């Protein structure tokens, strides 16, 4: 959500810069997140509903990480990388 | 010496941290208990032994 927040701040600055800009410019600029966010929201709702716990959550994310949306794929890759970093920390402690 | 202290040493009195940030090597930073055991507890055990 940090990149989304950054995009929102940039949009706010741009709209402050030009009083002739319309909401259509925001709708264009924000459409990438308008496509990205719904899939992640569905994934989060699924995670909540299935009560995925511990590393079993990681397996579900991996299954979801295999999605077809390239931007969703990249986002899930970032999330998976973070989860794998945590897993690797635990694995380091064990090993 | 007296005048130095009252005027010159008074004038020249321009006599105006444990970085416990895990961010650098968090992966390499020991656990709080492990860090304690390795930095404090070994020293405490040494002093106790002595």
């Amino acid at each position: 959500l940090q990149p989304y927040r950054q995009a929102l701040l940039d949009l706010e600055q741009e709209f402050l810069g030009d009083p002739h800009l319309s909401i259509s410019h925001v709708n264009y600029f924000l459409d990438q997140f308008q496509l990205l966010f719904p899939s992640v929201m569905v994934v989060v709702e699924q995670i909540k509903s299935q009560k995925i716990h511990g590393c079993q959550i990681l397996e579900t994310v991996y299954k979801h990480s295999c999605g077809g949306l390239p931007p969703v794929r990249s986002a899930l890759e970032k999330i998976l990388a973070v989860c794998h970093g945590v897993m690797y920390k635990q694995l380091s402690a064990w090993m | 010496i007296n005048f130095a202290r009252m005027y010159l040493e008074q004038s020249d009195f321009h006599e105006k941290d444990v970085c416990v940030d895990r961010s650098s090597e968090s992966v390499t930073c020991q656990t709080f208990e492990l860090t304690l055991r390795s930095c404090l507890y070994p020293h405490i055990d040494k002093q106790y032994l002595d």
